[PDB]
């Protein structure tokens, strides 16, 4: 993925072939783990989305496909197939 | 008491004896022979009925 | 085949003349029909009303009916920090709806309760119809003029002339005859309605109808075709997520449109113009009208009937001829009675004249009612032709 | 029904005043003042012996029931 | 995952940690490779769907998210999270 | 607290008798309502309908309010190879779709066009409601016949009994008075409409609207509780792609279903029996019937009344009162005018007695209008009680 | 932040540099460490809120963004920004 | 310019004048009107009503319109444990709700259930309205009494009294003239209304309306401004969470209220009295008033019209002179007829003199109808003006 | 030839003359002066009249 | 002038002299007699009275 | 108020009708054709009679003001 | 318009029959047969004096183009 920023936060351009895999990316507070659960995940075109992964210490997620450990992180994927 | 003792008195009156009045209204329809006229008799007659006055 | 012959062929045809001279002649052009002008040596002229458009109407408001969206992004608070806010909701381009979700510590919050989110997408046209307003004015006739000469062809067309219920009197040229001087009204056609364009087919639709269509709209006299207005009639918000929300846009809408303006009558175009079935009352005069050919000599020679002399729908005859003895020639025409002795019927045809040997030359007549000899020609073989008009 | 409406209809009323005017006793008394209307409409003369010979069989009736 | 048949042609269980990995799989004729980028693929549950991941020789993907190089093979996981 | 009470509390409460010996009488029974006969030498009876309910009536259609989707399963073939197939298309407990969707080089075909696909979903029902008809026949009305003594208590039940407008005419038993015979009508309660079960909670809805709801269903007489129909009531198929397909199953219908019952009337019941407010008619015979008591002593001794005599709704008195001198005794009641010379009024109990010392012995009389005197007991104390009702 | 009391009970007045960070203070019972989440957390100023963070021994936190792990605690701070 | 202009320049001017003497003479005073009084021997008089306000009317409910929230506090407990509290619910000055919520393991509870939760915050009122009751006593009206004379000015006010239909009959001091005597009636003005005002800003507002608003509230006779009833009316409590619940306030009301009054009559009013268009009617008695100036000199010297006699709205004149030969003094003045024989019209300034040599003295009369001679002075000059009355 | 032969005389001798037939009507009222009875004539003498016989 | 010249003669000499009016009506009244014919005098009267002629 | 408004309505139509036919002059000029007319109510003998001897009030009223 | 309708309505059936009656000539064979009728409304007596005087016209004016 291509990690850009959105307003001095984090961004993540996803692509096809990261479906399924945890995404590290090192930040100056050490390394960042986003989880990307996305279904819908498909390949990078027109049709993007972009939305926030939020950060998550100690809590289980709920309703959310995204989400990180660190320092919360902005993404952006397709949904083309 | 004094609101239903001048009633009382006759509603036992005539459950001893029915009679006076059966025969008052003979004494009625004989006595001034028009309607409400000859009524006003009915009940002035079995009205000093139970009385000794 | 021959100049006139359009007119004649025609079921629809008015037969107007002058009561007065220099004076105005009142006719009532109508599509489909034609009307035929004649006066003392004067050329009679055909007049016909082919088209009515109207030329770069007023805009009156773009309808979207297909539009597509890219860049869907959303944004959202926690229980008690606000509503929050994307630039791009400053952006004429894009749809964008505030709404509530469920938030927690499930999806980054400290508070379990209600959060403000926003979600935008660029919303892009696909394709839109526009309606248009038709002003009685600007609108254009066209009106031909035809000599009515019986001439051949199989070159020779009558002046065409365009006006608009704002031009002035119109001098028309008549190559040969001079000119004619005529003006028009387009003497009642309503125009609070619109005319609908949806891809080079209209339809006539009534007004409050063409603006209370829920679909996204740009003012008429937009260039931009970006900026549309109630882009949320093609889109739809699906219930949020703590984070994201999915938005999406209706399917074309040309068909909902097309069997939703059945009924509503039917609109002709072309070259992006509309096209009217007008009605005109003009007026003209003929003083600056001659005959053309007059001062030739008297075709001094032989004829022969082309082919079967033809009837009309209005009580008169077409009779080819050729020379032959002479010059481009006068033609020697006239109706008598059978004795010959005075002259009856008429000519529509008018100075019927011959331009080349081996040329026929058309030539339309009124006979009178019953028997008559049609004298064509001169004293070789003039030509006695006998009819019977029923 | 109708004739089940005007059926407690007509008797409540024309019962209550039989349930004032006659309603003194039973057995010999009723009979009694019975048996002797029957004897009116058997004779008399004038149209009431419409009425009365008919309102034997209402008190006879009622002493019949048994 | 675990391989298994569907009418004489290979088919895949997919579980959760697969998401984003080639799968590889040995068949007479030679070794099989298909592609998942399914962004829907979950957890294994009763909430499956299946369906098959065609053979694609140079031609691009389009329009689905499951295709392998050498044998058609039809292919389950579960949605959920 | 005393046998024949419930009766005398009741605003509803008729007074029959015969007209004749041995003669049926007839009685009217109501919900809330209760009847008290009478008859020379037999006891006092009360006659309540207290439940109306039909016992398992046929179930006309259950209908499926939620469900959940498993093992979904798609199917497709290239453009030119006809309509593909999945054997689960003839499994019973599968919802399965037909469609079209476009094919080509990406995807596995050779040529670009439509080709069939297929998708199927096991269909599992989480939730249903079924619909009954109950026929007048097999409705079940329960009637108690308690016996007019004025007993106590604070173990004397009234008889209860069962019947059915198809079962014959009952002899009811009355522990010590003998036995009552009586035969009832369910003499008009409609029944071309159904009732709705929801959960332990029923409506009466009308037919054609029960068997018009657009959900899931199967037949009444049905245990299986797989095999649904219309199955796409509760299921929609999303728009297809070259090799699969989304399902999605609606949300509970529960909901949809209450808010869109308000209106119908509310159908109560208890034990999966549905209860109604019945309407009876019947007949009976007493010759059967006699008194509990005959052939015992004349009390001779004394009672204090218990407490203040009561009035009832009905004319009539309640007078609690216990022995005194003497076995278990039939009591000397008499209620006379106020010179004890002719006896008026009537006992609503009858034969009173005295089955305990110390056992308050409640009495219904029916007192004459005006002055009377109720003489209970005998010569040591006859106890005068002046009366007067009003 | 300043360590006070409200009603015999620990009350923290937060300031908003301390957004982020655990929250440690010695009691009679050992050391106290609260747990600050709130989203809203600012500018100590008029607008204040005042709640309770809770006592959660081994139990996941649920439908709050406060709580301590020795001693329940009361939390005070403002919102402007 | 002079002494007595006003009245002279408006149109609606009445003439009284008393059938009697020393009798009391009636009149009606109006808001932009004037009466002017005469009687034989004594001045005439000018009065006008100019102010009519309420002073100090009592006020009946101060609305708060617009507040601000501080030190939000809350507090709950666990399912089991009852009703939570705060102190502050104690407060006058707060608002609070109590409200229950869903607890658990989750936020230190041992059970899962419902608990209590309340939250007070300090209600803080930054902008509030206020209403009053205008009782008719206590209204103040201002009487300008202004002495026709016509002398000059460009220091010679009219006397103001300022009285309430609850103040004795006025003896008003006329510098020079004397005293006059006059007590008025507020003779019909209503007041169940209100007089609602919005920062300087009143209307006249129906009773019940305003008692009915939906805004918090504080008993006319309050000064703390801090125990507002009905704060929920401007405060709104978010649903609550296990420990903390958000509180905010409507936003300012002023708006709602202005767009909201229009319609009602509105009223002018300053220093934070309340201004009214009064309506009087008063009775007056002059036998305290006398001539200024009796016992003088009668002029005898010149005068130069100053400039064009002026014509009034009321059939009269007004002749501008100054002197010339003399004193301080009388003028003759008199109206004949073109003969010079008999007295026609009258003065409307009594005694008119000179106080200043060159002081142009403003004299109103009123000539008859038609022609007469306005004779100003004496002989060396007597000045004939030809005069006609339309 | 023979359809219109009998009929194309006539046409022509009376567009020739007029007369015969404005006269006709004057020897037809005075002839059978009934109706029809009376038309035959005009139309047997306007016929007879383009005739030698 | 020319305008009112001849009007304001008149209403001046009323206003000297009110009695030439107050008999006018006496000479009305009994000349004409007749409502308006009675009234032109009582104006022609009136006029002809400021008038030398 | 009717009794008001019809008030000053009929007063002010038969006023001025009062200040043109009369209205000449005042004192001993007003009270002279005053007198006169109350006169003419004592006698006469036709009613308008009814209208003289209440003009003269009208009249001797305007004198009475003083 | 009603009257534009049957305005050709009732002219179109009057009007053929004026083209097969009459309709001989022209100009001095018109006006001839014209004035004639002119003179039989000044005369006759009975009725048909109505149409005839009125004929004339009809014929007069066809003459009266020019
Ligand atoms: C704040 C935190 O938890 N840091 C760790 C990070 O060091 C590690 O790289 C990642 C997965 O390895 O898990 C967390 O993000
Ligand atoms: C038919 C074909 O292309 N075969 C190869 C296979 O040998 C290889 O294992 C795989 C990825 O390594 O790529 C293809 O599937
Ligand atoms: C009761 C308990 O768990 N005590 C510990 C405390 O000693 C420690 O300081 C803190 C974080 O270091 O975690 C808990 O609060
Ligand atoms: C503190 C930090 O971010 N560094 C490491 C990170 O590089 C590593 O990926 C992760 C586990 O793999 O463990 C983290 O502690
Ligand atoms: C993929 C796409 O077409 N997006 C382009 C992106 O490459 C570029 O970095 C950015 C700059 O605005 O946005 C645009
Ligand atoms: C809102 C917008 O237009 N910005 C980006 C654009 O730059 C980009 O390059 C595209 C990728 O498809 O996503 C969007
Ligand atoms: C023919 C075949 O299937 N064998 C190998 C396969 O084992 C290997 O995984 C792939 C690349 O890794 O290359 C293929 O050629
Ligand atoms: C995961 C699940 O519950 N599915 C079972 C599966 O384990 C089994 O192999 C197969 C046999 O029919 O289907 C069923
Ligand atoms: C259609 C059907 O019932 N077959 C399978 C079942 O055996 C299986 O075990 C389940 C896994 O969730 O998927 C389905
Ligand atoms: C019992 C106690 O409160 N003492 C220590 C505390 O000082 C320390 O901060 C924490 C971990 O850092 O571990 C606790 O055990
Ligand atoms: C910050 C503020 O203005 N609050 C003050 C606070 O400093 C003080 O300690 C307390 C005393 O009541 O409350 C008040
Ligand atoms: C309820 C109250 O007035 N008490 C405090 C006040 O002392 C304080 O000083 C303020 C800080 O903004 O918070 C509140
Ligand atoms: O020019 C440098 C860069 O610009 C582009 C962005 O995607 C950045 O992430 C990248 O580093
Ligand atoms: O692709 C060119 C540009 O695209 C966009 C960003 O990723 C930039 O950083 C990059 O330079
Ligand atoms: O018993 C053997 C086996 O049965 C089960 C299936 O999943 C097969 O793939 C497996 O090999
Ligand atoms: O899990 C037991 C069974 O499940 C199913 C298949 O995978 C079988 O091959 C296996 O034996
Ligand atoms: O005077 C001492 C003190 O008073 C203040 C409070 O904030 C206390 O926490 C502090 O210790
Ligand atoms: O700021 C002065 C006071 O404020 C408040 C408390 O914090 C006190 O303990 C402190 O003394």
């Amino acid at each position: 993925f291509h990690l850009t920023t959105r307003n001095g936060e984090p961004h993540m351009i996803v692509s096809r072939q990261e479906k399924g895999k945890s995404l590290l990316f090192k930040t100056e507070d050490g390394v960042n783990m986003c989880t990307l659960m996305a279904m819908d995940l498909g390949e990078l075109c027109e049709d993007t989305i972009t939305y926030k992964c939020p950060l998550l210490r100690q809590n289980e997620p709920e309703d959310i496909d995204c989400w990180c450990n660190s320092t919360s992180t902005w993404v952006t994927y397709g949904t083309c197939t | 008491r004094e609101y239903t003792k001048h009633l009382i008195r006759v509603e036992n009156w005539i459950f001893r004896n029915p009679g006076f009045a059966l025969a008052a209204a003979a004494i009625a329809w004989l006595l001034g022979s028009s309607t409400s006229q000859k009524v006003i008799y009915l009940v002035m007659i079995l009205l000093i009925a139970p009385a000794y006055s | 085949y021959f100049q006139g012959m359009r007119c004649i062929g025609m079921s629809n045809r008015d037969f107007v003349e002058g009561v007065s001279g220099g004076s105005w002649v009142d006719i009532v052009l109508e599509h489909g029909s034609c009307v035929t002008t004649m006066a003392k040596n004067k050329p009679t002229l055909d007049f016909e009303l082919i088209k009515t458009e109207a030329k770069q109407p007023a805009t009156l408001r773009k309808y979207c009916i297909e539009a597509k969206l890219t860049n869907t992004t959303t944004e959202s608070r926690c229980p008690t920090q606000g509503e929050p806010s994307l630039n791009e909701e400053q952006d004429k381009r894009f749809v964008c709806k505030h709404s509530m979700v469920d938030r927690g510590w499930g999806n980054g919050c400290g508070l379990f309760g209600k959060g403000g989110i926003v979600t935008c997408a660029m919303f892009r046209c696909k394709k839109n119809m526009e309606g248009k307003v038709v002003q009685p004015e600007n609108l254009e006739y066209t009106i031909v003029i035809t000599p009515h000469s019986g001439e051949e062809h199989a070159g020779k067309h009558g002046k065409e002339i365009k006006i608009t219920p704002q031009s002035s009197i119109t001098e028309a040229e008549l190559t040969g005859y001079g000119t004619v001087t005529m003006e028009c009204s387009p003497r009642t056609l309503d125009f609070e309605m619109v005319l609908l364009q949806m891809e080079n087919k209209a339809w006539l639709v009534h007004r409050q109808w063409f603006l209370d269509l829920p679909l996204p709209w740009l003012p008429g006299a937009d260039t931009q075709g970006s900026n549309w207005i109630q882009k949320e009639t093609l889109v739809t918000f699906k219930n949020p997520h703590a984070k994201k929300q999915d938005v999406v846009v209706l399917g074309s809408q040309e068909g909902a449109m097309h069997t939703a303006l059945t009924g509503a009558t039917e609109i002709q175009m072309s070259s992006g113009n509309l096209l009217f079935t007008g009605h005109l009352k003009c007026r003209l005069r003929m003083d600056k009208l001659q005959l053309k050919g007059m001062s030739y000599s008297m075709c001094t020679g032989k004829f022969k009937v082309v082919k079967e002399i033809a009837e009309t729908q209005h009580g008169t005859i077409v009779i080819r001829v050729q020379y032959g003895d002479g010059s481009p020639c006068k033609i020697p025409f006239e109706i008598m009675d059978l004795e010959k002795r005075h002259v009856l019927g008429r000519l529509i045809t008018v100075n019927p004249i011959v331009t080349e040997k081996d040329s026929p030359v058309n030539i339309e007549a009124e006979p009178p009612f019953g028997d008559s000899y049609i004298i064509i020609g001169v004293e070789p073989g003039q030509l006695k032709l006998n009819w019977f008009k029923k | 029904g109708a004739l089940n409406s005007l059926g407690k209809g007509i008797h409540q009323i024309f019962g209550a005043a039989f349930k004032s005017l006659f309603g003194g006793m039973s057995w010999f008394s009723q009979i009694l003042i019975g048996t002797l209307l029957m004897w009116l409409g058997l004779n008399t003369k004038n149209g009431s012996i419409s009425l009365m010979c008919l309102a034997l069989g209402g008190v006879l009736i009622f002493l019949s029931t048994a």
